[PDB]
């Protein structure tokens, strides 16, 4: 198991894909230029899983870069680390997508997604032996949720042994653009319930309620939500990136945190929050505090049926696994009894400008707090069939809004019936 | 002479087979290269260490060994390792994906793919041998590969050496070191499947050699390297009968004669005495009698349970070193007034004991100390069906909501796979009750 | 306490001491 | 947070030490199947012993010892004493007992029988079980076959006055981790509230001393103490005023003899101090008195009860040495040990 390939839609997608790129091609000491500049042969070990290597030892992340409108991907290729791109994995139109689903996923994204299918065969065929694909898109948009979502059931069409992987960044209120947000992000989750292995869910209310009550940052940015973003990210894929015995690759991971095929949406955790010293009992107290989760979900009105713990940085074995240990103990009620030893620690070496740093990726029945809230906002607007017009135009049906409800209800359903258990 | 062929299967398998072919090596004068100075007869001999080495024309000793993973990288490390010139590449045998943890992705969907190419390959090692006397298996439960493809392997070896014995080296769960949640369920159906296949399986428990790493080595945190070493040197007690000169448990089938009267009942368990920290600059040297009396602590067992609350159906004491009978004798007298061992009415009360007379061979900059004496007790004790207790509630557990199935059936696995091979276990429970318990 | 089958040789001995006397699925069908 | 587990509800002793811990504020009870307990109040039949002491960064105690049922079986403690070289078959302070089942000691049980017969000796025994008295053999071994024990039944008890009524002495005892015997220092004596009647076997009330058959059959049921319960303090007053002597001398030197020996003989099969998991048990054991003032122990009872104002300072000695000693948070009993040189 190997080669990963990244894919990135739409104007959420392309901004925290750029700085995913950015941070971990920092981590594994490659340059803008793509040549590396490193200290440690732990940082080119694993290269490979999300790097491709060109002429002259230069090395090209397995990246696609997706949009409807040229805007957003001008000013990545303007960016920082713009250059490392492969040139002919910038697809995108002209049209946009009106932050309408039914444009993404029917009309102007089915114009497009064949010539995105083109230069993801040409990465997958390259491939020694290719693990499956991690998208980043907001659900509340149209390219990302719409368009994402159908490349998704294309990508499963022509690989369907292969592990889908979503971060998946969720609206709120607090951080929004338009009304419609909750139509598109219930018509993109009754998508991600089918066709993903492994969901991670990123709460612009959560990034938000960090940046401003935490980090005491009184006017949040989306370069502020974005840090955040992309540190869980880069701590999330740690064991895929770097030697290591635990939650290595795609498929073990889904298989250590996914016991109902359906119940794969993950509450991320980082610690500590950033905008100088952190002790391995801090570390873990923090991690597993409702206040460091990237999803605003009260981890306490739930249970958790998995989790997987990474600690970064030169710190004591011994120590973690004892503070790992006493946080089980002590909240044992919190971690369902029938599923035994649930919660899985790896330590890696590296730290990512921190001493030492800890993710937390938790599989917990709270999830349905985030659905539950996306289902109150769908339906205040639905009951009167407000803004379906935008959707209808592009020929789509209200019976299609309907089924989305009831399957995302259904889902909420079955978060309650193991949390009960 | 007759050969043994030793499978290391997966990871662990792999991992272990390492550290047990270095400290072959170490114990018979085998250089990294494959020479051996001693070895008089050039190219050919039926010496006891040609059980477990062949000899080219050139002077190598090569191991009769075959390693098998389905992804790369584990046995990669010994293809360019110290000891990579020791094996011919065609005994190195990796795919390119692994089992991700999954008995049902190991047995069914990459086990089809690769079980022709493994058997070829162990043909190959059985054709130059002139008596072959079977296999030695070593892999873990816990892994997709360890559990899934072994378990084939053992079912396509009984078509295709009907006659041959085969003994397991198993490495049983620990959530201390273990990286995933389903290895009770790969643990069970491993079993199951097995079951009927194997002559005599030695059960490890990571959580056991883990606790001796921290106890008595003064490891914080122990890593594979520490616990592999030490297994390593309970493997080298065990397989010595058959490596050196000697009159017990000198051909595989005596194995199954000394220590497994019922052949379901076929997992003795071991206990190794002492170990000692290479750190610990003062150490008193530990007598027979206090090395014979710490193979009735549970500390020291390689799986921690209670045989004072089971009974015996075989006891063989396996010392190196410096020991006479006499000083054995009479360490098992002072013992028996002392300690709670009790026989079934249908097995003789007594221990067959093997003496060789070189000490413990240890790898320079290993954890343990040298010392002048050291033994391993193997006993068939009824103790050991707590291990299986202990699997089966966490099995039951996270069946009973159908946890983590669904990625079994998707392989191709029946659901009923399942609830067969429970019931296996729980028919094995019961068969160790009947044997242990009065009324 | 009896000690019998004492075997010796140049590289160890051998013995036995009583304390007290007592009271498969085919090719066809893997390929299948 | 120390965390327990309650695996038996029905027992009073360790509904109390339940009651205990949760009040010092340092306990929570989890529920009964979740496996990450410091401390298990196990249920009495089939513990799963086998699962303690398998998780990393717990410290595990159970209130059971395995194994302790050697002791705690009427049929277990015969075979336990006859073969037994320190309890041994002359042993003197446990009646002359024999296993009967409907292996067995029938025969030799018949030849000891006609011994008194022969020698016009008194030749009344008990059968009994996990009850009939008889000094006619056929009439016992009639009984059973209608796992039993037969025991040659005490005809000289001591008989407190005024009733001439008999009795059993409770005496309880706390084995802990460490393998310390404690004797609680407050005993009950189960007294008959009948008088006794060497020539009528056939009325079992002024035979039989439990708490339960005095409350239903027996018409005197409370007359001379609250219950049919005499306390230590009364029963060492009634032994000075009636027989010049005390508690301690007359009785207690040889309760304490037999705790030790009975404990000691089990230790090497039961001790946990080099396990993976920690022991701790409650036992009751059960004596009568002879009229020469000699000491017979009649059985181990591996999950007593306690007598109803014994409870508080009892539960509250169990969670001070077992349980605290363990798991400290932020005497009642004598300590029975004897180093002897020989
Ligand atoms: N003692 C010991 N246990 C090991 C070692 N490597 C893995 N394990 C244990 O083996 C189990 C995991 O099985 P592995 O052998 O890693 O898995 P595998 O057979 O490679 O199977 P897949 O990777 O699923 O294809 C866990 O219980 C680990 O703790 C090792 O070198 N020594
Ligand atoms: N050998 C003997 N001689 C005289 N009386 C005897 C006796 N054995 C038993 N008893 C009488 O029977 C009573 C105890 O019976 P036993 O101990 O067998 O029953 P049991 O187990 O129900 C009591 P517990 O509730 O304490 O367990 C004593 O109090 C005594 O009165
Ligand atoms: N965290 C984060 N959220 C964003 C960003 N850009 C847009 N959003 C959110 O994403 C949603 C809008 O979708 P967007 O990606 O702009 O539309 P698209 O281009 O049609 O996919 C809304 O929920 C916004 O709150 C960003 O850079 N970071
Ligand atoms: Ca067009
Ligand atoms: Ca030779
Ligand atoms: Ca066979
Ligand atoms: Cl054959
Ligand atoms: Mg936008
Ligand atoms: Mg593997
Ligand atoms: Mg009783």
């Amino acid at each position: 198991m190997r080669e990963i390939v990244h894919i990135q839609a739409g104007q959420c997608g392309n901004q925290i894909g750029a700085k995913f790129w950015e941070v971990i091609s920092d981590e594994h000491g490659i340059d803008p230029t793509g040549s590396y500049h490193g200290d440690s042969d732990l940082q080119l070990e694993r290269i490979n899983v999300y790097y491709n290597e060109a002429a002259g030892n230069k090395y090209v992340p397995r990246a696609i870069l997706v949009d409807l409108e040229p805007g957003t991907m001008d000013s990545v290729r303007s960016g920082p680390f713009g250059q490392i791109f492969r040139p002919d994995n910038f697809v995108f139109g002209q049209s946009g997508a009106g932050n309408n689903w039914a444009k993404g996923h029917y009309t102007e994204g089915a114009e497009l997604v064949d010539s995105v299918l083109d230069v993801v065969r040409k990465e997958s065929e390259s491939c020694d032996c290719l693990q499956g694909f991690q998208l980043t898109h907001s659900l509340g948009g149209g390219t990302g949720s719409g368009m994402g979502t159908l490349l998704i059931s294309k990508i499963r069409e022509e690989y369907p042994d292969r592990i889908m992987n979503t971060f998946s960044v969720v609206p709120s209120p607090k951080v929004s653009d338009t009304v419609v947000e909750p139509y598109n992000a219930t018509l993109s989750v009754h998508q991600l319930v089918e066709n993903t292995d492994e969901t991670y869910c990123i709460d612009n209310e959560a990034l938000y309620d960090i940046c401003f009550r935490t980090l005491k940052l009184t006017t949040p940015t989306y370069g502020d939500l974005n840090h955040l973003v992309s540190a869980t990210m880069s701590g999330v894929t740690t064991c895929l990136r770097f030697p290591g015995q635990l939650n290595a690759d795609l498929r073990k991971l889904a298989v250590n945190m996914v016991p109902f095929p359906r119940l794969h949406f993950f509450m991320p955790g980082f610690a500590p929050l950033t905008s100088r010293a952190l002790t391995v009992p801090e570390l873990t107290q923090q991690m597993f505090d409702a206040k460091n989760m990237m999803a605003a979900c009260d981890p306490r009105h739930g249970r958790y049926l998995t989790v997987a713990a990474v600690f970064r940085g030169r710190m004591s074995m011994k120590e973690v696994d004892e503070q790992m240990l006493n946080v089980q103990n002590k909240n044992s009620s919190y971690f369902v009894e029938w599923i035994p030893n649930n919660v899985k620690t790896a330590v890696c070496d590296i730290p990512p400008g921190l001493k030492m740093s800890a993710t937390f990726i938790g599989n917990s029945t709270a999830i349905q707090e985030l659905f539950k809230r996306i289902s109150e906002q769908f339906t205040a607007m639905f009951r009167r069939k407000a803004f379906l017009h935008w959707y209808t135009g592009e020929g789509m049906d209200e019976m299609e809004f309907t089924e989305a409800e009831s399957n995302m209800n259904d889902l909420v359903s079955e978060y309650q019936q193991y949390q009960d258990a | 002479m007759r050969e043994c062929i030793s499978i290391h299967v997966g990871q662990a398998g792999v991992q272990i087979g390492n550290a047990c072919w270095e400290l072959y090596c170490l114990e018979h004068g085998i250089q990294p290269d494959g020479q051996m100075p001693s070895d008089k007869t050039i190219g050919g001999g039926d010496d006891s260490f040609n059980t477990f080495f062949s000899e080219t024309g050139a002077g190598k000793h090569v191991p009769r060994a075959v390693f098998v993973d389905l992804e790369p990288t584990v046995i990669d490390e010994v293809r360019t390792g110290t000891y990579r010139q020791l094996f011919h590449p065609e005994q190195l045998i990796t795919g390119k994906e692994d089992a991700a943890n999954n008995y049902a992705r190991g047995h069914y969907t990459i086990g089809k793919e690769i079980i022709d190419l493994v058997l070829d390959r162990i043909r190959k090692l059985a054709d130059q041998c002139t008596g072959l006397q079977g296999f030695l298996v070593f892999h873990s439960f816990g892994g997709g590969t360890g559990s899934g493809f072994t378990s084939l392997l053992m079912e396509r070896l009984s078509v295709d050496y009907g006659k041959k014995s085969k003994l397991e080296f198993s490495i049983y769960p620990a959530p201390q070191v273990s990286t995933a949640v389903v290895e009770p369920y790969n643990s069970i159906l491993t079993t199951h499947t097995t079951l009927e296949h194997s002559d005599c399986a030695f059960m490890v428990d990571n959580e056991a050699i883990y606790d001796i790493c921290r106890r008595n080595l003064d490891i914080e945190r122990p890593t594979y390297t520490n616990l592999n070493r030490l297994i390593s040197q309970i493997v080298s007690s065990i397989t010595a009968s058959l490596r050196f000169d000697g009159a017990l448990n000198v051909d595989l089938t005596e194995f199954q004669t000394n220590l497994v009267p019922y052949p379901r009942i076929h997992f003795p368990l071991a206990t190794y005495a002492p170990v000692i920290s290479a750190e610990k600059a003062y150490h008193e040297q530990l007598s027979v009698a206090e090395i014979t009396n710490a193979c009735f602590e549970p500390a020291n067992q390689m799986v921690k349970c209670d045989p004072r609350h089971g009974k015996y159906m075989a006891c063989c004491l396996l010392y190196r070193g410096d020991v006479v009978p006499k000083d054995v004798n009479a360490a098992i007298a002072t013992i028996k007034t002392k300690r709670s061992i009790q026989f079934v009415d249908w097995c003789p009360t007594g221990f067959k004991v093997g003496i060789n007379y070189q000490p413990p061979t240890v790898v320079p900059g290993g954890d343990l100390a040298k010392v002048q004496r050291a033994v391993c007790m193997l006993s068939n004790t009824t103790a050991i069906a707590e291990a299986w207790a202990r699997l089966d509630h966490k099995f039951d557990l996270m069946y009973a909501k159908r946890a983590f199935v669904h990625w079994y059936v998707g392989e191709g696995m029946e659901e009923g796979e399942f609830s067969e091979a429970r019931e296996d276990m729980a028919a094995l429970e019961k068969d160790y009750e009947e044997v242990g318990v009065d009324s | 306490m009896e000690v019998i089958e004492l075997n010796k040789c140049t590289s160890g001995q051998s013995f036995e001491v009583i304390l007290k006397p007592p009271s498969d699925p085919s090719l066809e069908e893997i390929q299948k | 947070m120390y965390t327990f587990v309650v695996r038996d509800e029905n027992s009073s002793v360790y509904a109390e030490v339940s009651r205990l811990l949760l009040a010092t504020g340092q306990w929570k009870r989890l529920r009964k199947d979740n496996p990450r307990f410091n401390l298990m109040l196990g249920e009495r039949n089939r513990l799963p012993f086998g699962r303690l002491g398998h998780e990393p960064g717990l410290v595990q105690l159970v209130n059971y010892y395995r194994g302790a049922d050697k002791l705690c079986r009427k049929a277990s403690l015969v075979k336990l004493i006859k073969t037994s070289p320190e309890l041994s078959e002359s042993c003197t302070w446990f009646p002359e007992s024999y296993v009967i089942y409907p292996t067995d000691e029938r025969e030799v049980f018949l030849a000891a029988y006609n011994r008194r017969r022969e020698g016009r000796e008194g030749n009344v025994w008990i059968a009994k079980s996990s009850i009939l008295i008889s000094s006619e053999a056929s009439e016992l071994l009639d009984f059973i076959d209608e796992v039993h024990v037969i025991q040659k039944y005490l005809e000289k008890p001591l008989l407190l006055e005024p009733g001439h009524r008999k009795f059993d002495i409770r005496s309880w005892v706390l084995v802990d981790h460490l393998y310390n015997i404690y004797l609680y220092r407050e005993g009950v004596l189960r007294t008959s509230s009948e008088p006794y009647n060497s020539a009528n076997f056939q009325d079992k009330t002024c035979h039989l001393t439990n708490h339960c058959i005095q409350k239903e059959y027996s018409k005197n049921y409370g007359r001379y103490e609250e219950g049919n319960e005499m306390f230590f303090e009364e029963f060492n007053q009634y032994l000075m005023d009636a027989l010049n002597t005390t508690l301690e001398n007359s009785i207690l030197l040889q309760i304490k003899h037999i705790i030790r020996s009975c404990l000691m003989c089990i230790e090497p099969a039961i001790s946990t101090k080099h396990l993976h998991y920690q022991s701790f048990q409650l036992f009751g054991f059960d004596f009568m008195v002879d009229e020469e003032l000699k000491v017979w122990l009649i059985e181990v009872n591996g999950a007593p009860a306690c007598a109803q104002k014994l409870y508080a300072e009892l539960c509250q000695g169990i969670v001070d040495v077992a349980i605290s000693s363990v798991f400290p948070l932020a005497s009642i009993f004598i300590k029975l040990h004897h180093h002897h040189h020989h």
